[PDB]
């Protein structure tokens, strides 16, 4: 069903990078979005996520106040403002996109749809 | 019709408070056009509690609210397919309750799933030392926004004390299925808790709630 396509990737120290996914299928106000990211493996790690209402932003560890999440029903499409990238935020980050929120956002398979993948070179 | 003048519901709950995980399973009845409803909550898992019971209250049911004529009910109209809602609880000390919902209609009682995530409530707190007891009256705030029904809440909790805890609470309800989505309106409630047991591990509740616009 939801089909999610990402960009915004590239390359950048302490710098900005918006990343995109956007989405098809399903109605946006129903999907909750989610960003996973590898940097050479060492674990796929969670990064933020948000709900299907936007009230809810679970973040991750490293991101805390450095990154954020938001979407828009509008343009069907979340947004990662990565701010203040550090040399070992260098990875490849994923968007995953769960149908009824997610009680527990750092579990991949219950995101049943993921996208590519875009790579961030500090 | 599909919303009978009595209906009954049963609730699930899985939620997490600083750390704490629990379960909550409950059944309750009520008049949805009349506006009133009670339930009956028991603590299935990781019971007893080590938090307040008030900030669990608000989370066990708004088609048992009393709407004008000229008031489109939208969460009743969802049904039988039913609702989805969302809700974050800021509170004044820094505390955050975060709940997600899921509403259907299942032979003939509605069936209600909620997952809840409180986190950042200080040790010595109200809420992690149970010095609260029960909601003031409270008014929402209706509105529609962005095809959805949204609501603001400024609501109080009555503290031991003698003093007052406040929470700054927002709520998104979204239909499953397009209705028709009523104007600004508010929405007068009032959730007490009739009877429970030492450690609050069987709660029984009763919420009247009735709309109103000019």
């Amino acid at each position: 069903q939801v089909q999610l396509v990402q960009s915004g990737g590239g390359l950048v120290a302490g710098g900005s990078l918006r990343l995109s996914c956007a989405a098809s299928g399903r109605t946006f106000s129903d999907i909750a979005v989610g960003w996973f990211r590898q940097t050479p493996g060492k674990e796929r790690e969670f990064v933020a996520a948000i709900s299907w209402s936007g009230l809810i932003i679970n973040y991750g560890d490293s991101v805390e106040d450095r990154f954020t999440i938001s979407r828009d029903n509008a343009k069907s499409a979340v947004y990662l403002q990565m701010n203040s990238l550090k040399p070992e935020d260098t990875a490849v980050y994923y968007c995953a996109a769960r149908i009824g929120m997610n009680y527990y956002y750092a579990r991949e398979i219950e995101y049943p749809y993921w996208g590519q993948g875009t790579q961030v070179t500090v | 019709a599909i919303i009978k003048e009595f209906m009954r519901f049963k609730v699930h709950m899985e939620g997490s408070v600083n750390g704490h995980e629990f379960e909550i399973e409950g059944e309750g009845e009520g008049r949805p056009y009349e506006g009133t409803q009670t339930a009956k909550l028991k603590v299935t898992k990781g019971g007893p509690l080590p938090f307040a019971w008030d900030i669990l209250s608000p989370q066990f049911s708004k088609a048992y609210v009393k709407h004008p004529a000229d008031i489109p009910d939208y969460l009743k109209l969802s049904f039988p397919e039913g609702f989805k809602w969302e809700r974050v609880m800021n509170f004044e000390d820094g505390g955050v309750v975060t709940v997600t919902q899921d509403s259907s209609l299942q032979d003939g009682e509605f069936i209600y799933k909620v997952k809840l995530r409180g986190t950042n409530f200080p040790s010595d707190g109200p809420v992690m030392q149970k010095k609260t007891m029960g909601w003031e009256a409270s008014s929402e705030r209706m509105y529609p926004e962005d095809g959805a029904l949204k609501g603001e809440i400024k609501q109080r909790l009555k503290l031991k004390d003698g003093g007052h805890y406040d929470a700054e609470v927002k709520t998104t309800y979204k239909a499953k299925k397009p209705v028709q989505l009523p104007g600004a309106y508010n929405v007068n409630i009032k959730l007490d808790i009739t009877s429970h047991n030492e450690d609050y591990t069987i709660v029984e509740q009763y919420e009247r709630a009735e709309g109103r616009h000019s």
